RNA sequence: AGCC
């Protein structure tokens, strides 16, 4: 379902999990 | 090659790191397989034909891994190393081991 | 520093496949400071000498 | 890593406060220095490798004369003697100054 | 008294005719205000008691067995009838609940309840409205088969389960269990989902359920945590780190909440579904109790053949590299160098004599197999090994030398030990000689991990904040943990060859170290026991056929299996950990590993992030795939699953899954007996965050300990019979308290209980003055000394009299007249006169000179068990959690340092406090009754040392019998400076023995007066010079009170 | 060697070991026994000849 | 009667 | 009859000898 | 009447 799936969306997307996004920028 | 068993026998009682007086982790001897001694021949001779600038990861902590840098730095010409890890490695050979 | 006759051996055989495949080199061997570096373990070297 | 020539970054305008908020304003101080403290709390390290306790009090127990089975209430020389009260205070005198 | 007006209420509703009166009993301390002892009940119109009030409350429909659901044929839940066609092949033994009391006796306990809870108001309405929709499905599934009458020893005949579904009772049992235990809107919803659903799928439902608690430990952050020093002692740190989570454990976590909604749950996979979207910890409970709830289901009971099939099956290459298994060779070849370095240059007394150390040690082995034996002319069956040792030493068999082949000529026998929600493990079945030979030379190995920080026997306290500490000692934000779960652990690849032939090894570099004749014979046969095992057969019985398949793989039921299969996981993580480091540069912190449950964190030079968790958790489930040894790598940044314990978040979580009424073995108690394990997995249960109803349980234990000697005839015990200190201890007055009564009648029935708590029994008289017992005491003492003394061999002969408790039968004789002598006692209110000092009798001088006052304390420290109940967590904010473990093994005496030396007993700490209290020439007479020699004996007793030596063992002594470092008084810090300010108590000098007495008495009344009120009290006590001296010739001729069944009540697991 | 229970009881009484306190005179008589002292004369001799 | 499986 | 009941006591050996402090 |  739609629902199911947009949680793997949101969870990824969140800022509270994401870290070093800056060896990304400059590759 | 020689053998993986007997290489680290003789290093592992030499060095004697179970005995030293810094209790603060679980000492023992890592890295000595036998998968490095192909993948450093090849990174050293690839990234030597083809101009491409090398990185120097270590702990310092560890002086077994530190004292066979001093290889690396006679053999290999400090040109080819980048030069904040060039310079943060032959930092830690003299404030450790040679001053 | 015991291990002499066996790390003079590897610096004989370290710049000799390195001098007999330079020979198969057609572009020019430039040497400038490059973005991305290749990372060498000190770990891996205590495991080659 | 070496960065191209093309890389920029933005910096920050790191000047002292022009408001003067620890003059006069008390109430507005003692919230804003309260929070440099948990936060310089949660920085500096905790003691590992401390003397154990049992073996400190027997050890002291020897020099002071004490009785036998009663330590803690012959003497109130040895109470409040625990590692939890070691760190809490290496703790807050670092960061008492630090805030 | 509140047990007394349920116990009155009760048998006025399981008898509802007119002929039923209820005789109460009294009786008063003086001879002519009185506490009752029980209460009779003549009872005649008893039949269909239980079928004719189920009608009433068996409404609605019934339920459907689903008969699809299970791969195995037997598993469903089918008609008794269509699986088992003829009475002839009829197993009990896969729906057993092997407890004494039957599902018509469950079916009364719930049904008294809802009818005293039928009115209330609108509070308590709704938990009677929730318990009530539950059970509806639980009788109107019942009353349409009909209910069971079990059998007078409480199993399930045949032509009683004949049109019945076969899973019935197991699963009614359970769903009791489960609805007594409901309170709140999302206690229901998960109970409706594991009553219904149980009742087809017995197989794959506590899996399903309590699978991703593994993965949710590692997604809430840290705010705070619990450390502990190098030294076991406790610290707090509020560091803040943050959780890192890689892209795939999501996309792990996804697949774990679509399988269990093809399993038909729908309201479970939503509370896991809503929680991640905040990953906080104070909503985390919640998922600590979807986690405990799902033990609840049931065991799996299964044929032996078909549990043993996955684990014995397995596919064995030599596609591995051979590189890697001479490092893990060698590295469990210089462990065992280590640990015997010690022992066997300077020659210690253990193993100089392995054969005499593992004869007086015997009752510590497992049983062994189903054997005839002879003592006279009885002939009795048992599966003790000391037994089998008795009939083996007569016959002129005894050879301890010859150790037996377990080939295929004579293979192993089986049995197994199961938990639900996880697979099976299998136990063997060894031979009596392979105790023998490893027993001094285990023993040997497991106090060189005593000392060493990287194995779990250093981490072994009562505490567990203690134990489970250094987990977060280390945990910082570069930083990551590594927890495995390695799956079959017992037979994989890594376990047969290079483990067996790794000890070998380092059993050969230790017969060059020494110089006497006996070391090396006792390291000879240690390693006889290896070349044997290496090739050794098993043996599965199913259906006519008996199997033998090969296994040369290590299983649990050997005596090295604790402390060996430490050594291969030391030797495995450290051969991973140098293949991850081609890749990555660290400085491994510590390792730990416990059996096969380990942990490490590796340290790392510059921050941790996300790719640094999916790229080494990819190198971790491959380098170990690579030895042929496949895992699930598990790498995180703040929380692990150490063993059954969940660290998440800076709290520490314990499972709750203890099943109450069901059991795994058929236990060889009695009904008293079990109805204070039911009570006891009640405490345990409700301190872990899993609450049953009070009122169920006391239902419980009247329905239990009740004992009738006529079929009109029942009495019923009084509270004052279970509650008091005596034998006889059922339960507490109020729960998580110890309470030592002080009152003038109370003292006088725990004197009452002290005539009959010895008694003899009939098999173990006669078996003590057989021929063959007389030879096993004979060549005991040959052994033991080169002379001959009359002491020494009187002294030993009434040794084995106590070692034949440990047999079940003759452990029956005794209890079963433990019970049949209270009888007579609580009809004759009159008791007998007799003074022996107790506990109580202490009490009684010391509690008329204490003085309270109100006071308050301010709360100063935090939580780090957030499921405990409220009125504990009180006690742990204002005092404080406990920093250091004060032992009372005495081991730091030097009266227990000459014992455990010269000689291989162990003396109870009830018999070295009887005898450090006598003259010098009364030691002497029982030191060399211990094995110790004239010269020894003469040099501790001439040396006035026992003089300071009292002291050691009456502190140890005393905390044993107050039961400080356990039960639930194992979590306050006894040496806070927070109690202090309530304990005013003024110092008199000279006499330790009563000022030791006055501070540990004084730090209990004011915990057990906050825990009943939740107000705090402070004391004062002006204690006299004339009241001291005659306390203080109390203090040695104190007597305890030792029961069988409450020897297991001071530890959890 | 000399009797260990007539030289140990020679040996308490100079100490003048009290009952009742923690002094740091009762370890003064913690492992003394006839087989340490022919575990020390060994450990003495083969050492210094190896 | 016995069956063997190695 | 087990040995630590066979011991006497150190107040019943202090009985078999009488004297009166005053 | 006995590890069912």
């Amino acid at each position: 379902k739609e629902e199911s799936k947009q949680l793997l969306e949101v969870l990824k997307t969140k800022e509270e999990h994401q870290k070093e996004v800056q060896y990304e920028i400059l590759q | 090659l020689v053998s993986t068993e007997a290489q680290i026998q003789k290093m592992s009682q030499d060095l004697q790191l179970e005995a030293l007086t810094i209790q603060s982790e679980t000492q023992f001897l890592t890295g000595i397989n036998s998968q490095a001694a192909n993948d450093c021949f090849k990174t050293l001779i690839a990234a030597m034909l083809s101009q491409r600038t090398m990185s120097l990861d270590f702990v310092t902590t560890n002086y077994m891994s530190l004292i066979s840098g001093m290889w690396l730095l006679t053999v290999v010409p400090n040109d080819m190393f980048i030069r904040e890890s060039l310079v943060a490695c032959q930092l830690a050979i003299i404030n450790t081991i040679i001053y | 520093s015991n291990r002499l006759g066996q790390l003079v051996d590897l610096t004989r055989l370290l710049a000799y496949n390195y001098e007999t495949l330079m020979a198969c080199i057609t572009m020019n061997m430039q040497h400038v400071q490059t973005l991305t570096t290749e990372k060498l373990q000190l770990t891996s070297v205590t495991s080659l000498c | 890593r070496n960065l191209p020539s093309t890389a920029r970054y933005i910096r920050p305008n790191l000047l002292q406060d022009r408001l003067n908020l620890h003059d006069n304003f008390e109430s507005l101080w003692d919230t804003i220095t309260t929070s440099n403290y948990i936060l310089a709390r949660s920085v500096v390290p905790d003691l590992k490798e401390l003397v154990s306790t049992e073996a400190q009090i027997q050890k002291m127990s020897q020099d002071l004369q004490l009785e036998a089975l009663t330590i803690q209430s012959e003497t109130q020389f040895l109470t409040g003697i625990n590692s939890q009260a070691a760190n809490d205070c290496f703790k807050t005198l670092i960061a008492a100054m630090l805030s | 008294g509140k047990y007394n007006l349920i116990l009155s209420e009760y048998l006025s509703f399981i008898y509802n005719s007119q002929s039923a009166v209820q005789i109460p009993i009294y009786y008063s301390s003086n001879s002519e205000n009185a506490t009752l002892l029980s209460i009779l009940s003549y009872s005649y119109d008893k039949y269909n008691a239980v079928e004719r009030k189920l009608v009433k409350y068996a409404k609605g429909k019934p339920l459907e067995a689903d008969l699809t659901v299970n791969e195995l044929d037997y598993e469903n839940n089918k008609i008794t009838s269509e699986l088992f066609p003829t009475a002839e092949e009829y197993t009990d033994l896969l729906m057993d609940p092997a407890i004494l009391t039957s599902l018509s006796s469950n079916l009364n306990a719930v049904m008294f309840w809802l009818e005293k809870h039928e009115n209330d108001v609108a509070e308590k309405l709704k938990i009677y409205k929730r318990r009530l929709d539950l059970f509806t499905i639980v009788a109107s599934t019942v009353n349409k088969y009909g209910v069971p009458r079990h059998n007078a020893k409480y199993r399930y005949e045949y032509e009683v389960m004949k049109d019945k579904p076969y899973y019935l009772v197991t699963w009614a049992n359970s769903s009791i269990e489960m609805l007594m235990s409901v309170f709140s809107h999302e206690d229901y919803l998960i109970a409706r989902e594991l009553i219904v659903l149980s009742y087809s799928n017995r197989s794959t439902l506590a899996k399903l359920v309590s699978s991703p608690m593994s993965i949710l430990v590692a997604l809430v952050d840290i705010n705070g945590t619990f450390i502990t020093n190098e030294e076991l002692e406790l610290e707090f740190s509020n560091k803040y780190v943050r959780a890192i989570v890689p892209d795939q454990t999501f996309d792990e976590l996804k697949q774990m909440l679509d399988n269990m909604r093809k399993a038909g749950l729908t309201d479970i996979p939503k509370m896991i579904q809503d929680w991640l979207v905040d990953c906080s910890i104070e909503k985390f409970p919640l998922m600590a109790k979807i986690y405990s709830w799902s033990f609840h289901v049931g065991f799996r009971k299964q044929k032996m053949l078909d549990a043993a099939l996955d684990q014995l099956k397995t596919e064995y290459t030599e596609d591995v590299d051979d590189e890697m298994y001479r490092e893990y060779t060698m590295l469990i070849r210089d462990e065992v160098v280590k640990m015997l370095e010690e022992p066997v240059k300077h020659d210690d007394h253990l193993l100089q004599d392995s054969e005499l150390a593992g004869l007086l040690s015997m009752s510590s082995a497992s049983n062994g197999e189903s054997r005839q034996l002879k003592f006279g002319r009885k002939t009795i069956f048992s599966t003790k090994k000391n037994m089998h040792v008795m009939d083996d030493m007569a016959n002129g068999r005894y050879t301890p030398g010859i150790i037996p082949p377990v080939n295929v000529d004579k293979p192993i026998p089986l049995g197994r030990r199961d938990v639900p929600g996880r697979r099976t493990r299998i136990i063997f079945i060894l031979p009596y000689e392979y105790f023998i030979a490893q027993h001094a030379v285990v023993e040997k190995m497991l106090i060189y991990a005593k000392h060493t920080r990287e194995y779990a026997e250093f981490y072994s306290q009562s505490n567990q904040l203690l134990s489970y500490g250094d987990v977060t000692r280390f945990l910082s934000n570069n930083s990551m943990v590594l927890y495995t779960d390695v799956s079959q652990w017992d037979s994989s690849q890594h376990n047969t060859q290079p483990f067996r032939k790794g000890i070998i090894m380092g059993l050969d570099m230790l017969a060059n170290m020494t110089n006497d004749a006996r070391v090396i014979q006792t390291l000879n046969l240690y390693k006889q026991t290896q070349i044997n095992l290496m090739d050794s057969y098993v043996q599965i019985p199913d259906g006519n056929v008996i199997k033998k398949i090969q296994y040369g793989a290590v299983a649990s039921g050997e005596k090295q299996t604790k402390a060996a299969n430490s050594i291969a996981n030391l030797a495995l993580i450290k051969t991973v950990l140098s293949r991850i480091s081609n890749k990555y540069s660290f400085a491994t912190k510590i390792i730990r590993v416990d059996g096969d449950d380990n942990y490490a964190v590796l340290q790392f030079n510059t921050e941790v992030t996300k790719q640094m968790v999916q790229d080494v958790s990819n190198d971790v489930r491959e380098t170990y795939a690579r030895m042929n040894t496949k895992v699930k790598a598990l790498v995180s940044t703040v929380g692990i699953e150490i063993a059954k314990r969940y660290i998440a978040g800076g709290k520490i979580f314990f499972r709750a899954g203890i099943n109450l009424l069901n059991n795994e073995k058929k236990g060889q108690s009695t009904q008293w007996d079990q109805a204070a394990v039911l009570y006891s997995n009640y405490i345990v249960n409700r301190l872990r965050g899993f609450e049953t109803d009070r009122e169920f349980i006391l239902t419980k234990i009247m329905q239990m300990t009740s004992v009738a000697i006529t079929g009109s005839l029942r009495l019923f015990p009084s509270e004052r019979v279970l509650t008091t200190n005596s034998t006889f201890k059922v339960f507490d007055s109020e729960d998580f308290i110890i309470e030592y009564g002080t009152t003038d009648d109370e003292v006088y029935i725990q004197r009452a209980f002290m005539s009959l708590s010895s008694q003899k029994s009939g098999i173990a008289d006669e078996i003590a003055a057989s021929s063959t017992f007389k030879n096993y005491v004979s060549r005991l003492s040959e052994q033991l000394l080169f002379s001959k003394n009359n002491i020494v061999s009187r002294g030993i002969a009434l040794t084995e009299k106590a070692k034949l408790n440990s047999y079940a039968p003759i452990s029956l004789e005794k209890r079963r007249a433990q019970i049949s002598a209270l009888l007579t006692m609580l009809q004759k209110p009159v008791t007998f006169k007799s003074s022996k000092i107790t506990i109580n009798d202490i009490l009684r001088d010391i509690k008329p000179f204490f003085t309270v006052n109100e006071a308050h304390l301010p709360i100063q420290y935090q939580k780090f068990m957030p499921t405990l109940p409220d009125n504990v967590q009180y006690i742990i904010q204002c005092i404080g959690s406990r920093t250091y473990q004060i032992e009372d093994d005495g081991s730091k005496s030097a009266i227990s340092r000459l014992i455990s030396k010269y000689s291989v007993y162990k003396p109870s700490i009830e018999e070295l406090y009887k005898v450090i209290s006598l003259h010098e020439n009364e030691i002497q007479l029982y030191l060399i009754s211990l094995g110790i020699p004239k010269i020894d004996a003469d040099t501790y007793v001439g040396s006035k040392i026992y003089s300071q030596d009292k002291y050691r063992i009456l502190e140890s002594y005393v905390y044993n019998l107050l039961s400080i470092n356990y039960g639930c008084y194992q979590l306050f810090d006894f040496n806070s400076p927070d109690l202090e300010k309530l304990i005013r108590i003024p110092f008199k000098g000279k006499i330790p023995a009563v000022t030791f007495i006055l501070h540990l008495y004084a730090k209990l009344e004011v915990i057990n007066h906050a825990i009943k009120n939740g107000s705090w009290i402070s004391l004062f006590c002006n204690y006299p010079k004339s009241e001291m001296i005659k306390l203080w010739k109390k203090m040695w001729n104190i007597t305890s009170l030792r029961s069988p069944y409450t020897n297991a009540n001071f530890f959890q697991d």
